């Protein structure tokens, strides 16, 4: 199978565990806020872009020379 | 010293003569070496390395 | 007598590059002149042989180009090496005026190789900005849109001019076949007042760093300045190399590899880096004829120099408050190209018109201010 | 200081051996090394630039 | 006000001495270490301030206003990005 | 900026008591940061000399300071090239740095002034 | 929806506005409008919005449905123009320009 | 901006031609032919390339003929002047899925599909972006993300929703030299395929830099010799003045 698939699980729970739990909690949060009515009625809706965006850059930062070099 | 100055260096025709051939020398011996390096530094790489397969 | 000096055609060529006096204590700045005759020769040399490859027809130049690239022997060096050669046109010419400025060399009896100067950087930017348009990519097409749309500032006829130089509607085919017979015709004509420049200054000679008189104390162009030219020409060839052979595509756009569309506008269109200032100084103005007038402005007040400039000496070396306004006027000069190519956002606008302040403030109030002052101290500090 | 005749103190450069032969023929293979490179240089520009002019891979 | 050799427009000179020596007598790369080290150090160090300070203030400039612009353009930014617009 | 200014409005300043006082000790530093005795210039040196006026000044200068501006203009451009600084004698003290140059120009600018009020006179 | 037809090079906006689209265009006073025009002027049918899509600062295509007027937005110089194509904020000085065009049928408009 | 906006930035991988005297690794170059053939050629031209660029790259003359002789291109007409094709030549460029824009659009649900010859050069990133993008389709898009109708979440695609579907699973390719072909790998080995398209004189144009560094080094060098030999009369002089 594709060798990212165990770097890239292995670099979240690990060195970027942080960013991780942030875009958990991010998500779990607008979940909930789609979940209640009149949400689509709404000035500002949240999304997890940002957490997303922190996640990835952290994974690929701790991964990117590991995965070349099992190719 | 004096034998090569008096040969190579002293007239500017000879001087000339020497630096062109020189030239041609090094032009011909830097192309050979470079070759060279470049398919060992790139070993395995180039299209030379793998042809042998098709 | 020596027929160098008895020919007049070969006296001519003698009195610039061979019996030449100079100054004997011309510092490295003083290279940039042959580094921009260098680049001008390159420029020559493989803007006349991508001519000989290129198709200006809007149907087939980014292709010819592409052509150039991929068929043509060693085309991807020509044309790497042209494209290239244009960013260091502009280094070696933001040097040689960071000289001038720096050294006095604007002062009397040099008004004229320096009024000269400024028609010359003038000249270059039209050149180089045709140039880019030729290879018809998408920052080729919007550029020329947005810049020939300038011309809609100038008031009644603006509109007209901009459609007469376009030779249609939008830009398109008739756009680009002119803008390559001018950018053909440009380096000539920039070739002949850089001569003119030179003689201009042939009256006066080159100035120095000390800023005094070299009449006392001269030597010949060759053998001296000769070698120590070579000595830049191989750093040129040095950087040139860096970039041509190795890193062919860093100063340039990746969206100028895709053909231009005029319906899609790119994310954002920035001009190429050298042009960067003047944009910031643009876009710092919210009307747009102010914003072109002080856009132009910002290359016309060099002009002024000799005036504002009320020194008794000439040049910085010896100026400790000048050298301070000038080490924050060239920074505030890479600021303003900076900002040039950040997004229209906040706070880079109130920064962009700050510096725009500062950059006219230099001219016209600081300047003329630091060099009374320093002339008193001059005086009081040597009693 | 006054005296004319008095040469300044050259003695932190002057080379001992400044009249023998192989003296210059140093200085000149600094030279014509410098020709040499120069030479080889132009001959590999001249023959990579004007070879665009010879059928393109397309022709 | 530049001449030509025999005439440059110099003030009349007289009283100076000149000497040298040849290219081939003297050692071109003579005290090149002491230069390269002691000369070098003297030039900078009387020049430092004049480049320091400028650079480290528009540098400080461009940083905070960078900053400013990325923090404005986050989540976290949107009220104050609101206003400024 | 004529020297006739300069000269005028340093005037001014020696003459009030405050502003000597201020502006007197910022001179003193300025001419000390400038550095131009350490290449054993006098500061007279350094004018701007590429006009009229100033080559008539220059031709009016007695013919032993003529020599001596000379020798240090060739001096000053030697240690200029060598990148190398004045030592011992060859700097020039404060006590030497004379203002040998400030009369013959300030004569020369007086009569060119007095020439152009005198060609705009209106017979009253 | 907005369409772009090209015409002359030039790119056309075509946009079919809904009711309570030409409601929000017939709001704004005409006095404050660096460029004052009702919608009335601009189309000849409150349901075709025929521009040129030019923008009349310098010469960019606004990118619609952005801006801040929510019409167009013009990327270069940042120049919002509104549900009538109408200049509100940014350096263009003009409206977005609107072509001669003629509806032949009502189903098919000729520029 | 907003991040979202430009896009996430890619991770800097270690491609083999990262390096001033590295080539192209050809072996990645002809697996990445093999992908682009049977996935990406799908929906995507390469117009710029002809047969005869492949041959010495990453095929034999012969096998480029194959490839060739396997298509039909457009004939001068016959005697009639009616159409006729033929079988292709070397001279041939790789030919492309599509007949035009509209019908590429037509395909592709409104998006139009670019051309790969000059894409490794005409985006920021470069092969960095193009691997980043063809492995970077997350499962589901981050919370709170609204894709357009034929839009896909990409991170590193600027505003996050691109018209093209990820495409790289593990084994749609079966290459031929017994590499096993993961997502990764096959990401790996077009992008750089793609990046030789884009600027085919790599190999040669850094090996005649390396030529070029070592004469201009050396010719520096030696002018800073003979500048100081030259100078060495006007550095050294020396001055007795007597005031006359
Ligand atoms: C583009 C294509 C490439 C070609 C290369 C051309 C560049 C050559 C050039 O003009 O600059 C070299 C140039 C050396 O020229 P030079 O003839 O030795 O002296 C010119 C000045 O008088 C030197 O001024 P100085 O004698 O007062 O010495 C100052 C210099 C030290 O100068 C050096 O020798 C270096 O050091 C600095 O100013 C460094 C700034 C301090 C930061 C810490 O270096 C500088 O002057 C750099 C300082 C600029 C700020
Ligand atoms: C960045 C800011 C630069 C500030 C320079 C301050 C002076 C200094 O330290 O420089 C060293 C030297 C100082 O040299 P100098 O000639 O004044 O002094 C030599 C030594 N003494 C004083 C003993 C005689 O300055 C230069 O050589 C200045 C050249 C200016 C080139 C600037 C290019 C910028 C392009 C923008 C164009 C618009
Ligand atoms: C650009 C092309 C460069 C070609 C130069 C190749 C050979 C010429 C050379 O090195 O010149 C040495 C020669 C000699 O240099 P020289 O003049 O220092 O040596 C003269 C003294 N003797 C003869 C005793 C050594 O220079 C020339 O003849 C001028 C041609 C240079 C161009
Ligand atoms: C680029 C290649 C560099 C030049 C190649 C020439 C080879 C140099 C070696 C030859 C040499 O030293 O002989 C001198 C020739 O130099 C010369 O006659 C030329 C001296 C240096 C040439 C460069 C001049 C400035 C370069 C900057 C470019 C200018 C801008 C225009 C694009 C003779 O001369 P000598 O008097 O030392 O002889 C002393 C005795 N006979
Ligand atoms: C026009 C642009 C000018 C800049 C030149 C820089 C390098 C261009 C040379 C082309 C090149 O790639 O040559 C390489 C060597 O570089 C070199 O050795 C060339 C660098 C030499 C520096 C400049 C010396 C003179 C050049 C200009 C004079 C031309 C006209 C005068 C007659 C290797 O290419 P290769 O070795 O495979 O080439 C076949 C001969 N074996
Ligand atoms: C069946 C359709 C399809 C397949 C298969 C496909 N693509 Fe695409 N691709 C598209 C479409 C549609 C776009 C345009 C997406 C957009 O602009 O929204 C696109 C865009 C791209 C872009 C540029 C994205 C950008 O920055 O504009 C690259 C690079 C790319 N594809 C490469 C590939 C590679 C490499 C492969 C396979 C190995 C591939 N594609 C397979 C349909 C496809
Ligand atoms: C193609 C562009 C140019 C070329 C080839 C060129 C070339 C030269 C050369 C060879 C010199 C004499 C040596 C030197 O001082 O470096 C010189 C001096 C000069 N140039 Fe330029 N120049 C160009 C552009 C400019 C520009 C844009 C300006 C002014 C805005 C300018 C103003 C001057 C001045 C004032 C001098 C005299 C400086 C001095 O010696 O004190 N030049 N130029
Ligand atoms: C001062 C001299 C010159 C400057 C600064 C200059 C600048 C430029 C620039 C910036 C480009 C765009 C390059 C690119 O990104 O591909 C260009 C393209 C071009 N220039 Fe010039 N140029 C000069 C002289 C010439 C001359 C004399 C010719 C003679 C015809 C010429 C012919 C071309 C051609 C054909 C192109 C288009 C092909 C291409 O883009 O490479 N140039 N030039
Ligand atoms: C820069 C590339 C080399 C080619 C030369 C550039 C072409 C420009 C030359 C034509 C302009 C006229 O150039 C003019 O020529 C004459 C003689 O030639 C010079 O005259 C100078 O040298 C001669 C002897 O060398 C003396 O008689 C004279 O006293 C002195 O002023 C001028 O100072 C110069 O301004
Ligand atoms: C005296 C002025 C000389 C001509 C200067 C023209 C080149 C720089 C102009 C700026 C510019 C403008 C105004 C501009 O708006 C623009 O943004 C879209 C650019 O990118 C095409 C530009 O380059
Ligand atoms: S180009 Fe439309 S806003 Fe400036």
């Amino acid at each position: 199978p594709d060798p990212a698939i165990a770097l890239h699980e292995a670099a979240a729970e690990g060195p970027c565990h942080d960013f991780k739990h942030h875009f958990d909690e991010c998500v779990e949060r607008v979940t909930k806020a789609q979940e209640a009515e009149d949400y689509d009625h709404a000035e500002y809706k949240e999304d997890c872009v940002e957490e997303f965006f922190h996640l990835q850059h952290c994974i690929n930062d701790n991964t990117a020379d590991k995965l070349f070099r099992v190719l | 010293a004096t034998t090569f100055y008096n040969v190579f260096v002293k007239r500017n025709s000879a001087f000339v003569a020497t630096i062109l051939a020189s030239a041609f020398v090094f032009d011909m011996t830097f192309e050979t070496a470079i070759d060279n390096f470049w398919d060992r530094i790139n070993a395995g790489k180039q299209w030379k390395d793998i042809r042998h397969k098709y | 007598m020596a027929l160098r000096k008895k020919n007049s055609l070969l006296n001519m060529a003698n009195s610039y590059v061979l019996d030449s006096p100079q100054p004997s204590n011309l510092n490295y700045f003083w290279n940039f002149g042959s580094l921009l005759a260098l680049c001008l020769v390159i420029q020559l040399a493989t803007g006349i042989t991508l001519a000989m490859h290129y198709t200006s027809h809007a149907s087939l130049a980014f292709d010819s180009v592409e052509h150039i690239m991929r068929d043509v022997n060693f085309g991807w060096f020509i044309r790497y090496a042209h494209a290239n050669t244009a960013s260091f046109f502009f280094i070696c010419i933001y040097a040689h005026m960071g000289r001038n400025i720096y050294y006095g060399s604007y002062k009397t009896p040099r008004v004229l190789p320096w009024s000269i100067g400024v028609i010359i950087f003038l000249l270059l930017i039209i050149t180089a900005f045709m140039g880019y348009v030729l290879v018809f990519g998408q920052m080729s097409l919007w550029g020329a849109t947005v810049i020939c749309n300038l011309v809609s500032a100038i008031p009644w006829l603006g509109e007209d001019i901009v459609h007469f130089l376009w030779g249609g509607f939008s830009v398109g085919n008739p756009t680009l076949q002119r803008f390559f017979a001018l950018h053909y015709l440009m380096p000539f004509v920039l070739a002949v007042f850089a001569l003119l420049h030179l003689i201009a200054l042939h009256t006066a000679g080159s100035s120095n760093p000390l800023g005094i008189t070299s009449n006392v104390d001269k030597l010949s162009m060759h053998p001296y300045y000769s070698f120590k030219d070579l000595i830049t020409v191989f750093a040129f060839l040095l950087m040139f190399t860096l970039f041509v052979f190795f890193s062919p595509d860093k100063l340039g756009h990746p969206d100028n590899y895709i053909p231009a569309n005029p319906m899609v506008t790119p994310a954002s269109i920035v001009p190429e880096w050298y042009l960067l200032p003047f944009y910031a100084i643009l876009r710092a103005i919210p009307d747009k004829l102010g914003g072109v007038i002080a856009m132009v402005a910002a290359i016309l007040i060099l002009l002024i120099l000799p005036i504002v400039d009320r020194s008794i000496i000439r040049g910085n070396a010896f100026k400790p408050i000048s050298k301070l306004l000038f080490g924050f006027f060239i920074c505030n000069f890479l600021l303003l190209g900076v900002l040039g190519q950040v997004h229209i956002e906040p706070p880079f606008i109130v920064l962009g018109q700050i510096c725009t302040i500062f950059y006219f403030s230099y001219f016209l109030i600081l300047l003329p201010m630091v060099s009374t002052i320093e002339n008193i101290f001059f005086y009081i500090g040597s009693l | 200081g006054k005296s004319t005749y008095k040469i300044p103190d050259f003695t932190p450069y002057l080379k001992k051996d400044r009249n023998t032969d192989a003296n210059r023929l140093f200085s000149y293979f600094m030279i014509g090394s410098f020709g040499m490179l120069s030479a080889a240089g132009a001959k590999a520009t001249v023959q990579d630039f004007l070879s665009n002019m010879s059928a393109s891979a397309d022709v | 006000y530049m001449g030509w050799w025999g005439h440059m427009g110099s003030p009349p000179q007289k009283g100076i001495a000149g000497y040298t020596i040849s290219p081939f007598a003297a050692r071109p790369f003579a005290g090149v270490v002491h230069a390269a080290i002691f000369n070098t150090f003297r030039r900078t160090k009387n020049q430092a301030l004049f480049v320091i300070l400028p650079v480290s203030f528009f540098y400080y400039v461009w940083t905070q206003a960078s900053e400013k612009n990325e923090w404005l353009y986050t989540k976290a930014g949107r009220h104050e990005l609101a206003k400024a617009l | 900026a004529s020297i006739t200014s300069v000269v005028k409005t340093s005037e001014l300043i020696l003459k009030s008591p405050l502003l000597s006082k201020i502006v007197v000790p910022l001179a003193k530093t300025y001419v000390k940061f400038s550095g131009y005795r350490q290449l054993g210039f006098k500061m007279n040196d350094l004018i701007i000399e590429e006009t009229p006026n100033m080559q008539l000044a220059l031709r009016r200068l007695p013919p032993t300071e003529s020599y001596d501006r000379v020798y240090r203009l060739i001096r000053a451009t030697q240690f200029s090239l060598s990148h190398k600084l004045a030592t011992g004698n060859d700097i020039t003290k404060p006590e030497e740095d004379d203002h040998y140059l400030i009369p013959y120009i300030l004569d020369v600018e007086a009569e060119a002034f007095e020439k152009d009020a005198l060609d705009n006179l209106e017979v009253v | 929806k907005n369409v772009i037809i090209k015409w002359r090079g030039k790119p056309i906006f075509i946009r079919h506005r809904t009711s309570e689209e030409i409601e929000e265009a017939n709001e704004v006073n005409v006095a404050t409008l660096r460029d004052p025009q009702t919608d009335d002027e601009r189309v000849q049918k409150p349901e075709w919005l025929v521009m040129i899509g030019v923008c009349t600062h310098l010469g960019c295509v606004p990118i619609g449905e952005a801006g801040d007027f929510g019409g167009w937005f013009c990327p270069c110089h940042g120049s919002h123009y509104d549900i009538s194509g109408r200049i509100r904020r940014g350096p263009a000085p003009l409206n977005l320009e609107i072509p001669e065009y003629d509806f032949a049928d009502a189903e098919t408009l000729v520029i | 901006m907003t991040a979202a906006e430009h896009g996430l930035h890619p991770a800097e991988y270690p491609w083999p031609q990262n390096g001033m005297l590295s080539t192209f690794d050809h072996a990645s170059l002809r697996r990445g032919y093999q992908v682009y053939k049977e996935v990406c050629a799908a929906c995507h031209s390469l117009d710029r390339i002809a047969w005869r660029n492949l041959v010495g790259v990453t095929h034999t003359t012969d096998e480029a003929k194959a490839f060739a002789e396997e298509l039909e291109y457009d004939d001068e007409p016959d005697d009639e002047g009616n159409p006729r094709k033929r079988p292709g030549k070397l001279a041939d460029y790789i030919p492309g899925p599509y007949p035009n824009e509209q019908a590429a659009r037509a395909a592709n649900q409104g998006a139009l599909p670019p051309d790969l010859s000059l894409i490794a050069k005409a985006r920021h990133g470069g092969a960095d972006y193009i691997f980043a993008l063809l492995t970077g389709y997350p499962d589901e898009p981050p919370a709170g993300v609204v894709l357009a109708p034929g839009m896909n979440y990409n991170p590193y695609f600027p505003g996050g929703g691109i018209g093209m579907a990820r495409t790289l699973f593990d084994g749609v390719v079966e290459y031929e030299d017994g590499t096993p072909a993961t997502t990764s790998q096959m990401a790996k080995d077009v992008a750089a395929f793609l990046t030789w398209a884009a600027e085919p004189e790599h190999d040669e144009r850094k090996k005649l830099g390396l030529k070029a560094i070592i004469v201009i080094s050396a010719m520096l060098g030696l002018s800073v010799y003979i500048k100081k030999f030259k100078w060495s009369p006007i550095k050294n002089r020396k001055f007795i003045y007597n005031p006359p």
